[PDB]
C-alpha cells in the first residue's frame, strides 16, 4: 500500500506544485501512480467542496500516524485568519487539524519554510511559516522559491524508501540537498577567484560569463543545489543564465536589501 | 431578493449550494449558487478566498527589484507578472530595450502560453469532461480507431499502447487508493463521452504530464529556472556569445539557441497533433449532447489590451489585436487605453477593501489596497465559520475591475472574438486566428460529426463561441497560435544576432541617479488568462504606488457599485445541474476560465 500524502495549500503562488511536476528523476507521474497516494491536493484532485473535505477525514482515520502532510504556502494570522479561507474557516484551522495525526510534515518552499513574499515587510496578513504554528511535530523544511524539482521528489523518495526523515541541519533542511552554498561549486567561481566580474549588464564580462558578485549575486550566502543539480534536468540555473542568485532559499531574502546590491 | 442586471434575472430564493474549496484551480475560491425547482442555476456568487497584499509590500522598494516580487504573485502564469513589471518600469523611465531582449521576452511569453494552456486543459480541466472510470470500459482497438480518426498524424495510436495505458489505470484503481480520482463524480449523467474517448483523453493526460516539463526548458535557458525565471529592467540577463571566447560559459550561445528551437518544434507538434484535436473532438461530442451553456459575458462584452506586435512598438501590428466589444456588436471594436483614468477602474463595493468613496471606481494609478474583512448582516455563520456568504455586502478578496463602467470577460476567448472582429474589419494581422476559428467551426459542425456518424449542425461562430465549449476551444487555438508565433520569433532572433546585433540590455538608465524624480508607468501583457496590467508610480527612486489588475481579477470579480455581475457569475447563470450537490457543471464552466486565484487577489 502506497503512503498517503495530504498536500495542503495556504497562502501561496503554487510555484512549488509546478516545480514538483517538472521532476525528471523520478517522474511526477511515477511518484503519483506508483510511490505515494496523493489523496488531497487542490491543484489536481477530482473532488471539490464537501467531497474534497470528506477525503481528509477518511484518510486521517484509516492512516492515522501514517500519512505525510505536505504544506505549500502558509497560514495568515491577521484578518482573523480569513485572508486564507477553506471550507468557510481559517486555513490555520485546517492546518492544525490535519497536522495532528501526520507521520511527518514537509514544508514545501520558502512560503511554508520561512514566509516568502507575503511575509516580506510589512506582512499585511501576518503570514507565518508552518513550524511557528505547528510546534509538536517533526517538520522538514525544503526552502527555495520554488525548490528544485529533483530536490522535492528526492525528499519524498528518501522518506518513502527509508520510512525516516533525512538528516537535517540546524535550520531543519535536508543536508543531502542543502549542505553546500551556491558559491562552493558555481562554475563561475574561477572568475570570482581571479577578480573577473560583470560590472554592467551585457558588458564584455557578461558575454564571457564572468562572476555576478558585483551585480548582487547572493550565491556566497545561499544554501541550495542550484550549481550542481541545477534546474529543469540540469538545463541551466540562475547564474548560468546571467542573473545573480537572489538568495531565494534563505530565510527573509526579500528584506535583505536590493537584489542588485552586492554582499559586503 | 431577485433583481435583473445585464439581461440576467438573478434570483436568490432557490436552494443554496456551496462549493468550498473549488479545486483544480490555482489558489483559493469559494462558489455559492442558488438553483430553481428544476435544478437550474439562477444566482451565482464568486468569492476569492485568499489575499497576500503584494501591492502593499512593494511600497518603498526599488523599481528594479519589483519584477521579482510580483513574479511571485503566481507560479502557474510564471513570468507574465515579471514581464508586466519590467514593462511598467521601462515605461515610467523611458527605457528602450534592445531587439534581442524584446524577442527573448516574446519567446518566453509564448512558451508560458503553451505550457499554461496545455497543462490547464489536461491536468485541471479534462476531468470535468472525461470520466476516468468509463475509460476502464473502453475497447483498446476502438480507442486506436478513434485516435486515428481524431488525429491521424499522432504516432502514439496502436491498440497495444492504449491497452497498456488502460491496464496501468486498472491496477491503480483496483488498489483501492484512487489518489487524485478519490471521491470523484464518475458515472454522473453529466459525463457524455464514450469509453474510447475517455481512454484516449486519459492517455493524453499522462502524455502531457511527461511532455510539459520539456517545454519549460526554453524558460530555463533564457531565465535560469522554471518556475520563476529571471527578468531584467532594461532587457534580459541572458547575454549572447554565439561561438566567441567564453561562449561555453555564456547564457546564450548557438548550441543553446538550437536547443530552444528543438523545444519549439516539439511544441508545434503537440499542439497540432494532440491538444487541438482532443478539444475539437470533446467539444463536438458535448455540442452534440447540447451542452452549450456557460457563455456569460462572452456573448456581449469582451476586452484585451492587445499584444505581440509584428513590428516592435507599433501597436497597429499586434498579432493578437485588442480593444473592447460591447453588447455583442462584433462590428465595432473600441480602442482600450490603459492610461485613461476613465477606462480601466476598480470598485470595492462588494470586496473586502476600503476606499474613501466606494461609489466610484479607481484607475490603477490612483488605486488603493487597504484590507477590510467584514461580513454582511445576512451572513449565515460567523466571521470565522461562514456557512452562507452574504453577496449583498462585501464577499470577496477580489476587486471589481470595469471598463468605462462595463463588466467584461477577458481571456483567450475574448482575444479570439476580438481577433475575429478585427480580421472582419480588414485587419490582416489577425488572419491566423480567424482561419483557426473557421476551421474549428467546420470541424465541430460538420467534419467530426460526419467522421463519427453523427448529425451535422449549423452553429455560427456567434452562437458557438460564447459558451464553455467555445472558451475551452479558444484556449487550445491560442496555444497553437503562440507556438507558431514563437517559431517565427526564434528565426528573427537568430537572424538579428547573425547580422551583428548581439545586444541584450540597455543600461543607460540602470543607475537611479539618472531617473526623473517622479514618474508613472504602465505595462500590459496578454497573459494566459487575459488582460494583465501593472501600474506604477515612482518617487525619489522608490515605489510610491504599485497596482495590479490581473485577468482573474476581471473574470472572478464580485459585483460592482451598480450591482453588475462579473464573468464567472454570469457564466454559471442558467445552467442546469444533473445533481445539485455534485458540482460537475459548476466546475466545468468555472474551469473554462482557468481561474488563478492567487493572481486575482495578489
Ligand atoms: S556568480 Fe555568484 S555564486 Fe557564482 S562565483 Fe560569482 S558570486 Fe559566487
Ligand atoms: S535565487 Fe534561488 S533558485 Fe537557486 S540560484 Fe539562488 S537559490
Ligand atoms: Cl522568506
Ligand atoms: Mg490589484
Amino acid at each position: 500500500p502506497r503512503t498517503p500524502v495530504l498536500w495542503l495549500h495556504g497562502l501561496e503562488c503554487t510555484c512549488c506544485s509546478e516545480s514538483f511536476i517538472r521532476s525528471a528523476h523520478p517522474l511526477a507521474k511515477d511518484v503519483v501512480l506508483s510511490m505515494i497516494s496523493l489523496d488531497y491536493d487542490d491543484t489536481l484532485m477530482a473532488a471539490a467542496g464537501h467531497q474534497a473535505e470528506a477525503i481528509l477525514e477518511e484518510i486521517m482515520t484509516k492512516y492515522k500516524g501514517n500519512y505525510i502532510l505536505a504544506v505549500e504556502g502558509n497560514p495568515p494570522l491577521n484578518q482573523d485568519g480569513m485572508s486564507c479561507i477553506i471550507g468557510g474557516r481559517p486555513f490555520i484551522e485546517q492546518l492544525k487539524y490535519v497536522a495532528k495525526d501526520a507521520k511527518a510534515i514537509i514544508s514545501w518552499g520558502s512560503c511554508a519554510s520561512w514566509g516568502c513574499v507575503q511575509a516580506a515587510k510589512p506582512n499585511p496578513t501576518q503570514a507565518t511559516p508552518v513550524h511557528k504554528v505547528i510546534t509538536d511535530k517533526p517538520i522538514i523544511k525544503v526552502p527555495g522559491c520554488p525548490p528544485i524539482a529533483e530536490v522535492m521528489t528526492g525528499v519524498i523518495t528518501y522518506m518513502l524508501t527509508f520510512d525516516r526523515i533525512p538528516e537535517l541541519d540546524r535550520q531543519g533542511r535536508p543536508k543531502m540537498f542543502y549542505s553546500q552554498r551556491i558559491h562552493d561549486k558555481c562554475y563561475r567561481r574561477p572568475h570570482f577567484d581571479a577578480g573577473q566580474f560583470v560590472e554592467e549588464w551585457d558588458d564584455e564580462s557578461a558575454r564571457k560569463g564572468f562572476c555576478l558578485y558585483k551585480m548582487g549575486c547572493k550565491g556566497p550566502t545561499t544554501y541550495n543545489a542550484c550549481s550542481t543539480t541545477r534546474w529543469n534536468e540540469g538545463t541551466s540555473f540562475p547564474i548560468q543564465s546571467g542573473h545573480g542568485c537572489i538568495g531565494c532559499s534563505e530565510d527573509g531574502f526579500w528584506d535583505k536589501g536590493s537584489f542588485y546590491d552586492r554582499l559586503t | 431578493s431577485a433583481y435583473a442586471t445585464q439581461g440576467f434575472n438573478l434570483d436568490d430564493r432557490g436552494r443554496r449550494i456551496v462549493v468550498d474549496p473549488v479545486t483544480r484551480i490555482e489558489g483559493h475560491m469559494r462558489c455559492e449558487v442558488n438553483v430553481d425547482a428544476n435544478n437550474v442555476i439562477r444566482n451565482a456568487v464568486s468569492t476569492g478566498t485568499m489575499w497576500r497584499g503584494l501591492e502593499v509590500i512593494l511600497k518603498g522598494r526599488d523599481p528594479r527589484d519589483a519584477w521579482a516580487f510580483v513574479e511571485r504573485i503566481c507560479g502557474v502564469c510564471t513570468g507574465c507578472h515579471a514581464l508586466a513589471s519590467v514593462r511598467a518600469v521601462e515605461n515610467a523611465l523611458d527605457i528602450r530595450i534592445p531587439k534581442n531582449a524584446h524577442l527573448i521576452r516574446e519567446i518566453m511569453a509564448k512558451t508560458l502560453q503553451v505550457h499554461d494552456h496545455a497543462v490547464h486543459f489536461y491536468h485541471l480541466h479534462a476531468l470535468d469532461w472525461v470520466d476516468v472510470m468509463s475509460a476502464l470500459k473502453a475497447d483498446p482497438k476502438r480507442t486506436s480507431e478513434l485516435q486515428q480518426l481524431v488525429s491521424p498524424a499522432h504516432p502514439l495510436s496502436s491498440a497495444g499502447y492504449f491497452r497498456d495505458i488502460q491496464n496501468r489505470l486498472k491496477r491503480f484503481v483496483e488498489s483501492g487508493q484512487l489518489g487524485p480520482f478519490m471521491n470523484g463524480y464518475w458515472g454522473s449523467k453529466a459525463y457524455v463521452l464514450p469509453p474510447e474517448a475517455n481512454l484516449m483523453a486519459v492517455t493524453h493526460y499522462l502524455e502531457a504530464l511527461d511532455l510539459q516539463k520539456e517545454w519549460v526548458k526554453i524558460h530555463t535557458i533564457f531565465g535560469g529556472k522554471n518556475p520563476h525565471p529571471n527578468y531584467l529592467v532594461g532587457g534580459v540577463p541572458c547575454a549572447i556569445n554565439l561561438d566567441g571566447i567564453g561562449a561555453a560559459s555564456a547564457p546564450v550561445n548557438m548550441e543553446r539557441l538550437s536547443f530552444v528551437k528543438a523545444r519549439i518544434d516539439e511544441i508545434i507538434e503537440f499542439n497540432k497533433n494532440v491538444y487541438v484535436p482532443d478539444v475539437l473532438a470533446i467539444g463536438t461530442l458535448y455540442k452534440q449532447a447540447g451542452w452549450l451553456y456557460g457563455g456569460g459575458l462572452a456573448a456581449t462584452n469582451v476586452l484585451d489590451y492587445g499584444e505581440y506586435p509584428n513590428v516592435a512598438y507599433n501597436k497597429s501590428t499586434d498579432q493578437l489585436p485588442g480593444g473592447a466589444i460591447l453588447n455583442g456588436n462584433w462590428d465595432e471594436v473600441f480602442p482600450v487605453d490603459p492610461r485613461d483614468s476613465q477606462q480601466v477602474q476598480e470598485f470595492v463595493s462588494h470586496s473586502w477593501y476600503k476606499y474613501a468613496d466606494e461609489s466610484v471606481g479607481l484607475h490603477p494609478w490612483d488605486g488603493v489596497t487597504e484590507p477590510n474583512y467584514v461580513l454582511g448582516a445576512n451572513t449565515k455563520g460567523t466571521r470565522t465559520r461562514i456557512e452562507q456568504i452574504d453577496e449583498s455586502a462585501k464577499y470577496s478578496w477580489i476587486k471589481s475591475p470595469r471598463w468605462r463602467g462595463h463588466a467584461m470577460e477577458v481571456g483567450p476567448l475574448s482575444r479570439y472574438i476580438l481577433a475575429y472582429a478585427h480580421a472582419r474589419s480588414g485587419n490582416k494581422y489577425a488572419e491566423r486566428p480567424k482561419e483557426q476559428l473557421e476551421y474549428s467551426a467546420q470541424m465541430i459542425n460538420s467534419a467530426i460529426p460526419k467522421a463519427l456518424g453523427l448529425p451535422e449542425t449549423q452553429y455560427t461562430l456567434k452562437q458557438l463561441l460564447p459558451s464553455t465549449i467555445g472558451r475551452t476551444l479558444a484556449r487550445a487555438l491560442e496555444s497553437q497560435y503562440c507556438g507558431e508565433m514563437m517559431h517565427s520569433d526564434w528565426h528573427d532572433l537568430v537572424a538579428n544576432i547573425r547580422a551583428g546585433d548581439t545586444a541584450t540590455a540597455n543600461v543607460d538608465k540602470w543607475d537611479p541617479a539618472t531617473w526623473p524624480l517622479q514618474a508613472k508607468g504602465v505595462g500590459t501583457v496578454a497573459a494566459p488568462r487575459g488582460a494583465l496590467g501593472h501600474w506604477i508610480r515612482i518617487k525619489d527612486g522608490r515605489i510610491e504606488n504599485y497596482q495590479c489588475v490581473v485577468p482573474t481579477t476581471w473574470n472572478g470579480s464580485p459585483r460592482d457599485y451598480k450591482g453588475q455581475i462579473g464573468a464567472f457569475e454570469a457564466s454559471l447563470m442558467n445552467t442546469p445541474m444533473v445533481n445539485p450537490e455534485q458540482p460537475v457543471e459548476i466546475l466545468r464552466t468555472l474551469h473554462s476560465f482557468d481561474p488563478c486565484l492567487a493572481c486575482s487577489t495578489h
